[PDB]
């Protein structure tokens, strides 16, 4: 639900920072 | 059900694991959902699942922090389940571990836990261990108390507390700063090969004791000092859990007669008692050197004692002995016979990609400035090994530290965490360290996959296709060669004018095939001839076998024939000392080793015809001077990285440079660049290379290949029909 | 305030310290003014400040004699302040050190202290150690008694006395004839490179044991015999204070 | 003061003799 969706956005953003 | 194999992760994020999309649909979870992992000893961990294009469908990729929290190791199997009802917490109490916070004081929250937790939305469970890097320290923390239970997600308004004494580490909990697989940068191919050999008998001893197939008992690692031979041996033992016993030459040889042999025997006895175990013998050449090189009673006895102890591994079940040497032929050949040390791995020297990985590993704890470019450093650090890149990072850190320490003047027993945490290491400090560093492998043979691709070679469209047929087909479609009774060619000779891309062709095909490229240049063939050391050819071809798949390129194949007089020559014939050893090694090389031999000459009329017979360089490709459409492609390739102005007409230049070789077009490109630099520097005492710079370059550039030499190549090509 | 890093001096004169012009304006002192330097263990020294074109803006350049009087070492930080009310004295009593006057006798004033003091206008403080060279000997003296206190300038009419037994050297006071950096001539580039490698972990051990960066552990010096390989190793140990073990 | 100015002239003169 919403708390998992906020963690989803944060995990995806950190992954993109490491891949770029 | 839902039981996946634990694999290694690429994403180092402690709160994230990777699962392949098909498992997201079998587990009915969405990208970024929060899941629980079921480990060992009734333990579990909570993390976020992301997708990628590299995770195996049946594996879960997690880092060391998650595996330790689950008390699992690589190769184990854990269960995965979603938990969509995870909520956020309000209070989390975190304390450092006593064994990691030492000598450093300050506000741990502001330095470490605040940037780790704040707005990160990390799932946190009671009892989790996690690592926060910064201030040139790696500090691990444990979560001891939370308001929600058993786990929650950190919210932007979650308050982090830290009061109380540091936590004493549990005896069954390994420190996160121990050597593991994520501490090794380059040489990934060698690490994977070793893991296959050792992890199975060490993690599954019940398999080998119950079957007729014997495990590997001894693995010899070789390469220059400072390449990670010990780092791998430690990473393997720490990742599998095998008991690690360290041996080194100096420790054994420093002992008196009767003590060195006894201590060596004890090491094997201790490993057996603690089996499964790994015995690592560093500087093996110091204990058991080639017999011909020693005559002392102590050295002869310790050779015999090591040989008998290695043979005793038939009874010492689940003990693997690893050794490190500089060269596989520096030690007693008996050690390498069936049994004992019958497996070998060539660690070599990290390439440009591996060097970048090593620099990234040894800077994990360092705060880098925005101007730091470690890829630029990795490309400049030619000839360095991991030990030298680690020293380079250390020197860069110390230079940055001195600059600040002399200004703040804070002298105490401990260091302020905030002072180090705000210290950024700039590119000037890495460049300074590079000037101070001195490569330990500067003159070692360089074996790596070349960065040259087909896009870098203008023209020669038909040669590009031909080389793919010669090099790829024998291994991509081996069933057709057997079907038609075809014997694949072992190599090809390039001939033609100088500076037409013969070297790039060999590199580009090695690159596309992802094969190691070994470059032998004229001066090396001449060195062997002049010094009467042609025996070294055997080591060149043996390196090609060790590095296989690879492409072994012999440039300037006529260098010796020319050194012998070339056009007139001396009193002998075409054969010479070095080419004969090349011919011998080629005849003894099988196509099953995936080693392709390429030669190049600028004077095919003086190449020993023996090299062109079936079984040798039987294929011959002519590389002509580029035509008009190719010269345009060459100019674009050579200028691909230059800031060329839009007014530069490269097609016009190609029309004028009718007789120019590719190397001659490069001189024009570089000469125009030099002129642009001269003007740019003067303007400060310009943003692009202008038409005037290329026009002035044309005033000096000339063709290097005359019509007399073009006919020489045409006549040879005509002779070949 | 007014806390500057102690650096090496080019001018060997024991009564002269070099500061860069911008610090003369921050301290509001004129070229050649007399200043006090605050060292360690509640000790101080008095000297004349001159300017040059080589001193770093944030450093004070002083020789070995001044550093030993302040009980400081290269890389430390000391305070500088002007003392514009300094006057000259009439009587100064100076005695030699027992460990430096040996095998040599004569009129110490006429040989050493007279050309050192007479018309030199040197600032002198009670307890100062200074070195006078001549006669192929290097003889150090200590100032024990003066009429003005705590310090004064030597005037052309100041009478210098020297009566009594030689002074026994203190166990915490190193002799000025020990090997230091000012005993090394050429190869300055190598000495600077070595100092960077060794002085930091030796003077600031708390830095390295508190960080993840490892110090250099072994330095190999090479070159022909007689080039100063041992001279450097001794100078480094004596200047930083590290215990020196010879093999 | 003037006693410091007398020391100033003496220190400056010795420095010039060593530099020349
Ligand atoms: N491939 C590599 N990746 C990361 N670090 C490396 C690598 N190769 C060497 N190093 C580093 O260089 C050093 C190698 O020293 P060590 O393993 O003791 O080698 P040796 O057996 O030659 O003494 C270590 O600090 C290690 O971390
Ligand atoms: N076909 C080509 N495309 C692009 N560049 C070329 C080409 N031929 C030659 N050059 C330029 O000439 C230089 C020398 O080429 P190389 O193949 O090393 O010569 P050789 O094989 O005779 O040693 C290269 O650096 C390259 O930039
Ligand atoms: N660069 C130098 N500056 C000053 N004196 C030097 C220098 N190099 C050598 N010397 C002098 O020469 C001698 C060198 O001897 P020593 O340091 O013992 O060298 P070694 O290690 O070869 O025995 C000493 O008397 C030293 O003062």
């Amino acid at each position: 639900t919403n708390e998992a969706q906020m963690a989803a956005a944060a995990a995806l953003a950190r992954l993109e920072q490491k891949q770029s | 059900p839902n039981r996946l194999i634990v694999d290694e992760a690429i994403n180092e994020d402690n709160s994230v694991v990777s699962l392949s999309q098909p498992k997201m649909d079998e587990l009915q979870l969405f990208r970024g959902d929060t899941v629980l992992l079921k480990g060992k000893k009734r333990r579990e961990a909570v993390c976020i699942v992301l997708s990628d294009d590299t995770c195996s469908d049946e594996k879960i990729r997690m880092n060391r922090v998650v595996r330790n929290n689950l008390r699992v190791r690589l190769g184990d199997v854990i269960s995965i389940q979603p938990c969509p009802d995870v909520k956020y917490g309000k209070r989390i109490h975190v304390l450092p571990i006593d064994d990691t916070v030492e000598g450093i004081t300050g506000n741990l929250f502001e330095v470490y836990l605040k940037p780790y937790f704040l707005e990160a939305y990390r799932p946190i469970r009671k009892g989790d261990i996690f690592l926060v890097r910064g201030g040139m320290r790696a500090v691990e923390f444990k979560v001891v108390e939370t308001d929600p239970s058993p786990y929650c997600i950190v919210a932007p308004d979650t308050v982090i507390h830290c009061e109380g004494e540091p936590i004493k580490r549990e005896d069954e909990e390994e420190s996160l700063n121990e050597v593991g697989y994520d501490d090794i940068g380059g040489c990934r191919k060698q690490l994977a090969q070793i893991k296959e050999m050792v992890e199975l008998p060490l993690r599954h001893p019940a398999l080998f004791k119950a079957i007729g197939v014997k495990p590997p008992r001894g693995i010899l690692l070789y390469g220059p000092p400072g390449t990670g031979k010990t780092l791998i041996a430690r990473a393997v033992a720490n990742e599998t859990g095998a008991f690690f016993f360290l041996i080194n030459g100096p420790e054994i040889m420093s002992k008196l007669a009767g003590e060195s042999e006894s201590n060596l025997r004890k090491a094997f006895e201790e490993a057996e008692k603690n089996a499964p175990a790994i015995i690592f013998i560093d500087e093996l050449d110091a204990i058991a050197p080639k017999r011909e090189k020693t005559h002392g009673e102590v050295e002869r006895r310790i050779v015999s004692q090591l040989l008998t102890l290695m043979d005793g591994l038939k009874q010492r079940a689940h003990v693997i002995v690893m050794a490190a040497t500089n060269r596989p032929n520096s030690i007693d050949p008996a050690l390498r016979r069936f049994g004992r040390f019958d497996r070998e791995v060539d660690i070599g020297i990290p390439d440009a990609t591996g060097r970048l990985e090593i620099l990234q590993i040894h800077t994990k704890n360092m705060k880098l400035a925005d101007d730091v470019d470690l890829e630029q450093v990795a490309n400049e650090t030619h000839g360095h090994v991991g030990a030298d890149l680690a020293a380079l990072c250390s020197e860069a850190a110390l230079q940055a530290i001195r600059k600040k320490m002399d200004l703040i003047d804070l002298e105490d027993e401990t260091i302020d965490a905030e002072v180090m945490n705000s210290l950024a290491v700039t590119m000037d400090d890495f460049r300074w360290a590079l000037s101070q560093s001195n490569p330990s492998a500067l003159r070692e043979t360089v074996v790596e996959v070349p960065q040259v691709t087909w896009e870098d070679i203008g023209g020669l469209e038909d040669v590009k296709r031909e080389l793919q047929e010669l090099v790829q087909y024998p291994v991509e479609h081996p069933d057709k060669f057997l079907k038609f009774g075809m014997t694949p060619s072992k190599g090809v000779l390039f001939y033609g004018p100088p500076g037409c891309g013969k070297t790039l062709l060999a590199k580009a095909i090695a690159n596309e095939c992802q094969a190691n490229f070994i470059s032998i240049k004229g001066p090396e063939l001449l060195t062997m001839w002049f010094g009467e050391s042609e025996a070294n050819v055997r080591e060149i071809f043996d390196k090609a076998r060790q590095a296989a798949p690879c492409v072994l390129f012999f440039d300037e194949l006529d260098s010796i024939a020319k050194a012998r007089g070339g056009n007139i020559g001396d009193g002998g014939g075409a054969a010479d000392r070095v080419i004969n050893q090349i011919l011998t090694e080629m005849d003894g090389m099988s196509t099953k080793k995936n080693v392709f031999i390429i030669g190049a000459t600028n004077r095919p009329d003086i190449i020993d015809p023996a090299i062109l017979r079936p079984g040798r360089l039987d294929q011959l490709i002519y590389i002509p001077l580029p035509d008009e459409k190719s010269r345009v492609a060459i100019l674009k390739a050579n200028l691909r990285k230059s800031p060329v102005a839009k007014d530069v007409d490269l097609e016009f230049l190609a029309k004028m440079t009718n007789g120019f070789s590719g190397a001659d077009l490069t001189e024009i490109c570089q000469r125009a660049c030099k002129l642009a630099i001269r003007e740019s520097i003067e303007s400060e005492i310009v943003p692009e290379i202008r038409r005037d710079h290329f026009e002035e370059a044309m005033r000096f550039a000339r063709r290097s290949v005359s019509d007399n030499d073009i006919r020489k190549y045409e006549m040879f090509a005509q002779t070949l029909q």
